[PDB]
């Protein structure tokens, strides 16, 4: 695969909890993607495993839904339960099992110590889709957002808050992950979360419209 | 930093410098007098209509009685400060309906009956420049009960037991006292501060004022129009400086700002845990049995009592500073307005 | 309040009035299933410590008084809650973790502890809420020839994070020479049997442990017990019980825009401002019902016993716990006159009161 | 100590108002010195003859 | 040498900030005031500095008292010699006795002593098992060390609040004294005062 490097451009803020707040500035201390970070743009035409380092911000712009899912885990050659995300465009299968994949994961498109199983609404529905995966205290948390962009050249400028979908109490010592591609090509951005303090602004409608990262530059530390 | 421009005065054994002309300069001095009067209910603040918290707070003695006594003393002291500064004149004097005072224009500082609150033009500019922080002297519980847009800070202060009391003298009463002082100063001179007001023409009064500073009174009568024009131009410059620059009243703004900000801090301390398992009293009373919830409630009671004591001590020190400034303002009103002062730089 | 039998002339801040609540509302979800604690607490056998069994409990009525009828335990030791209050308030999900340990290690199932079980086998988080139930099982998990069916790990390369499980068995090496799958020198298998015997001491007996971890209410609540719901009334100071959180106030229909994953709404002081009804998806604002301060204006006790009452900061169409409306509240028992005197008893924004001859009476003037 | 800081964060904003009070005192000291000594517009100089 | 007290205060989180005006700037302001009041009289405090000979300025200051100006001009050597002796006695009084400026020494001494107290309160137990935080952290598990650290946090927070309140009251007293000194500089130096014992 081909790697390029891109600025994050103050992007990747999620709702910290399911509590409505309006017209107030709230300070939180969570695993956030830092502002103006160094995200990695991956073009896939050819796959070593990507490290899972305290949460992953995933961004995609695939219109035709080539991108499908992720293989969070440690071994990824059966032999465990690991974690799996498979979309059938009508359901999501987060069954912690295997499919006997090699080093190149793939998906052909034309139960051995099963601990957890979950079926929900479809996951993957100017088409920038952002996800955040984190693992705290044995809990796997996923945040997501859909945003339309004007021109597809890099990550756009602005604030788009991410909303939670799915909480899972399993996954167990996740340290590597691979992303599914199905061929009957890819332009996906990967960034790494860090423990950071943020100051979030809620407007009168309860929406996060602005944020300050309290460790970027001394002006933002003064603001915090 | 630079201390000032370098100057070397030409001293000699037999050389003197004597002025040949003068200017009449009107300057502005801003003095705080009173601050906001507040009252705190401990049972609404610490407990918030909880019976068990009230029964555990009853064992802590008479802390809240002496907090209420201290805040009531501060609230009485503010009205005493305003009465000591402004209400010194005995009778409400009025100006004659013909506004001729030797060529001096007093229309900027004398009231007009156009607006309901009989204030002058400069008083209107001063009242518009200082932005109040929506104190609770106005009734707002009917407004706080009807939820519109978002929750206000003043509504949270009212719901958490923090109340702002209105002052005794309204704005029109202080304006009427000030207008009486202006009418006495223009018409009678310094004679109204020592007994009955004795009238004198303003040219003769200003000749007395010139004779008080060591200048012979023939200087005024031969330069009356120039002195009147200089006074009118200085009043117009104060008008322009008050209409243009909006950072000269900031000391009074500080008297607003702290008296909001500390109150806001006193609400934010209700969001703290102080070592307990929750900052919500009902969650503590619901999650645990009697002994453990009593321990958590004791931790919360100790923390909130400490924050309230810190607020009362800071208010007492601020009230002492405000009383010192009000005593200075009362002395300046008694010495500069009711007479002529020979104290230099006073 | 003055702690004396005679008062002097003036205004005295006496007390505070509050409108007392009348009715009580309980609002719980309309869920009818019963939780399967019977297949958790008593079974044929319990799993080992390294493969501890986790069962998810949701969408049912949780009765905790039937737990004592299933197992003969002493200590229903809970950390974030109390065992006698588990029926009133209620949660999102329950997780039951079942295993069998030795009697020395029952103290190791606790937040913030190290050792052998809490370090390499089963680690509880430091902020853990829930209860731990342990009871002796010498009559079910012991044999005279030895019970070798329960396994525990000796040591690991790294520590164990809270709520993780290790299944794979790898031969440990503590030297430069690799084991290469051979348990030779400096190569030890991690898993060892307990070897339970009835002749052993009272501290080495098997103990069945079930850890019930409740996660707190942030999502819509799914699992909780038998509290009868009450019909919802509005525009009245009532005592409400919404999903286990209690309070007193007035519930008003609103126009707040909750996102569909949101349930509550907080304040600057972190108290509940808006709530969502669990039966009908409706957003209600909680406001405290009307309250304020009450001051008493009196002359001296040697003069008379007539008083006037100032209710501070209220538009008094809401008087009970001559009527004159001032800017400092409103006055009951003082007759306003169209005169002007010197101020005797100061009240508020330009209004004072006195005790005058015009039959003696309390009058209020400007 | 990290644990002491994590337990001190639960005590609210006593540190912020203590820091604000000390900052106000430190500003007021310089204001006192400025309002006592800096009373002249120009720095006058004595002549060489004494 | 050994561990100084100021080094312990610096290591424990206590800092002394320098003032905005250096002593050279205060000396320059004082020299400007002296040169103005010697060369020009009281006129530099009311506008432009107007020069006047010193004997004539002193004759004006005698007419300010009640004595006619013929007294000074016929006795000028006597007032000059008396002033020279009186200002020479100030140096002899200040070169021996160290008790006149003791009020200023108090402004030093309290500002040291309270700071020293703020170090000694780090040695108190406040009911805990020890005053050392690392000994509590290593010697106990999570809950018990949380209890002891809460005790120490409450005690040290109370000590720090006591220090800040005492500093606020002393700041109010110092501000009142500074207002008095500013009035004395405005009225005694820049003019002549008729107020008795001022
Ligand atoms: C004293 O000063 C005043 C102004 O401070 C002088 O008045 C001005 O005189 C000029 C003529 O040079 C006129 O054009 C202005 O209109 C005057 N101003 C006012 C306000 O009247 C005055 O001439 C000076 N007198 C002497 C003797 O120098
Ligand atoms: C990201 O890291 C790469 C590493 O070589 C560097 O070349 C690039 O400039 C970085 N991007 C930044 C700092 O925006
Ligand atoms: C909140 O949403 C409404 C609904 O469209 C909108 O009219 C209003 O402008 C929004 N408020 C903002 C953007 O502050
Ligand atoms: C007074 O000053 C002038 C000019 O500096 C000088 O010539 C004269 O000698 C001085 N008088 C005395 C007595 O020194
Ligand atoms: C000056 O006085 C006249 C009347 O004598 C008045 O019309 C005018 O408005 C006054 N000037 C100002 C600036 O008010
Ligand atoms: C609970 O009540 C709501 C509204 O009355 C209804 O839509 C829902 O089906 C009910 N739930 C059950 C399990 O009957
Ligand atoms: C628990 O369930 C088993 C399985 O049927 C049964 O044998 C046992 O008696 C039950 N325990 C109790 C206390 O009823
Ligand atoms: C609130 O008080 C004002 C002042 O008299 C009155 O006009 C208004 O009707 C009151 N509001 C009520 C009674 O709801």
């Amino acid at each position: 695969r081909t790697q390029s490097y891109t600025n994050s451009f103050t992007r990747g803020v999620y709702y910290p909890d399911k509590v409505f707040r309006s017209s107030v500035l709230h300070s939180t201390q969570d695993l956030f993607l830092p502002f103006f970070s160094n995200v990695t743009w991956f073009h896939a035409i050819h796959n070593p495993a990507l490290p899972f380092n305290d949460g992953v911000y995933f961004a995609s712009t695939e219109k035709s839904n080539i991108i499908r899912g992720w293989i969070f885990g440690t071994t990824l050659d059966s032999k465990t339960q690991s974690l799996l995300i498979v979309n059938n465009a009508t359901n999501v299968v987060i069954k912690v099992c295997e499919f006997q994949f090699c080093n190149d994961p793939f998906l052909d498109v034309y139960a051995n110590n099963c601990t957890f199983e979950y079926v929900s609404q479809p996951f993957l529905m100017k088409n920038l889709r952002e996800f955040v995966f984190k693992n705290i205290d044995g809990y796997f948390k996923i945040y997501s957002k859909h945003t339309p962009i004007n021109l597809e050249r890099d990550l756009p400028q602005g604030f788009s808050a991410l909303e939670p979908l799915v909480d899972l109490p399993i996954g167990i010592n996740i340290t590597r992950f691979q992303t599914l591609l199905a061929l009957h090509a890819a332009a996906y951005y990967v960034g790494y979360l860090q423990p950071r303090t943020f100051l979030l602004k809620y407007n009168e409608n309860g929406t996060i419209t602005d944020a300050v990262d309290c460790a970027l530059d001394p002006l933002s530390e003064t603001k915090c | 930093m630079s201390l000032g421009a370098e100057n070397s005065v030409a001293y000699s054994n037999n050389s003197i410098a004597i002025p040949t002309n003068f200017t009449i300069s009107v300057t502005t001095e801003i003095l705080p007098v009173s601050m906001t009067k507040t009252s705190v209910d401990c049972t609404m603040y610490i407990c918030g209509d909880s019976t068990e918290c009230s029964n555990l707070l009853l064992q802590y003695g008479s802390f809240c009685t002496q907090l209420k006594r201290a805040l009531t003393g501060i609230a009485v002291e503010q009205d005493k400060n305003t009465q000591e500064v402004f209400a010194q004149v005995k009778q409400i004097y009025k100006t004659p309906p013909i506004k001729y005072f030797g060529g001096f224009n007093f229309s900027q500082i004398l009231p007009d009956p156009s607006k309901p609150s009989k204030r002058s033009f400069i008083e209107d500019l001063l009242f518009n420049k200082v932005t109040l922080a929506d104190a609770g002297f106005i009734k707002q519980y009917g407004d706080c009960l009807g939820d519109i847009a978002a929750r206000d800070l003043i509504c949270a202060q009212k719901f958490n037991g923090l109340t702002v009391l209105p002052p005794l003298l309204t704005d029109e009463m202080i304006a009427q006292y000030t207008s009486a002082l202006l009418a006495g100063t223009i018409t009678s001179g310094w004679t109204f501060g020592a007994g009955a007001a004795l009238q004198i023409p303003f040219a003769m009064q200003m000749a007395y004022r010139f004779n008080g500073i060591g200048v012979t009174q023939n200087v005024l009568y031969e330069n009356q129009k120039l002195i009147a024009n200089q006074f009118n131009s200085a009043i117009g410059k104060i008008q322009d400086s008050l209409s243009s620059t909006a950072s000269a009243l900031g000391k009074l703004q500080d008297v607003v700002n702290h008296n909001a900000q500390a109150l806001n801090t006193l609400v934010k301390q209700l969001s703290s845990k102080f070592g307990a398992i929750s900052s919500v009293l009902n969650d503590i009373l619901s999650r645990l049995d009697k002994v453990e919830a009593e321990v958590q409630i004791d931790r919360l009671i100790t923390g909130r009592l400490q924050s309230l004591q810190t607020y009362v001590t800071q208010q007492l020190i601020r009230a002492a500073e405000i009383r010192a400034s009000a005593n200075l303002a009362a002395t300046k009103m008694s010495e500069c307005v009711l007479g002529q002062s020979k104290r230099v730089d006073f | 309040t003055l702690k004396s039998f005679t008062v002097e002339k003036g205004i005295y801040q006496t007390s505070n009035f509050r409108v007392q609540p009348t009715e009580s509302i309980v609002r719980f979800p309309n869920i009818t299933n019963l939780c399967p604690f019977h297949e958790v607490f008593n079974a044929t056998t319990f799993a080992s410590v390294y493969a501890w069994n986790r069962k998810r409990i949701s969408n049912c009525v949780a009765d905790y008084s039937v737990i004592y009828n299933f197992a003969p335990f002493f200590a229903f030791k809970c950390y974030g809650v109390s065992p006698t209050k588990l029926n009133d308030l209620c949660f999102t999900n329950v997780y039951a973790d079942s295993f069998v340990i030795r009697g020395n290690e029952v103290s190791q199932i606790a937040p913030g502890q190290t050792g052998n079980i809490a370090d390499y086998n089963y680690k509880l988080p430091d902020d853990f809420t829930g209860c731990v139930i342990a009871w002796n099982s010498n009559k079910l998990d012991s044999k005279p020839s030895g019970n070798y069916n329960y396994l525990y790990r000796l040591l690991r390369k790294s520590k164990l994070k809270p709520f993780e499980r290790d299944i794979s068995t790898e031969i440990y090496q503590a030297g430069n020479k690799p084991c290469n799958g051979v348990a030779g020198p400096n190569c030890y298998s991690p898993l060892q049997s307990y070897g339970f015997r009835p002749t052993y001491g009272v501290g080495h007996q098997p103990y069945r442990v079930v850890v019930l971890s409740f996660e707190l209410l942030h999502a819509p609540a799914t699992v909780c017990g038998p509290k009868k719901s009450t019909n919802l009334v509005k525009n009245k100071c009532v005592n409400f019980n919404f999903n286990g959180l209690t309070g007193t106030g007035v519930l008003t229909e609103s126009n707040k825009k909750f996102l569909p994953f949101q349930q509550f709404g907080r304040d600057i002081a972190d108290t509940t401002d808006a709530v969502r009804d669990p039966q009908t998806l409706e957003i209600l604002d909680i406001t405290p019902c009307s309250f304020g301060g009450v001051s008493v204006i009196t002359p001296g006790t040697n003069t008379s016993n007539q008083v006037a009452v100032l209710y501070q900061g209220v538009n008094c169409t809401e008087v009970p716990v001559n009527v004159f409306q001032t800017r400092a509240g409103c006055l009951i028992g003082a007759e306003y006159v169209n005169n002007s005197y010197e101020c005797d008893i100061p009240i508020g924004a330009g209004i004072c009161a006195s005790y005058q001859t015009q039959s003696q009476s309390i009058i209020a003037y400007t």
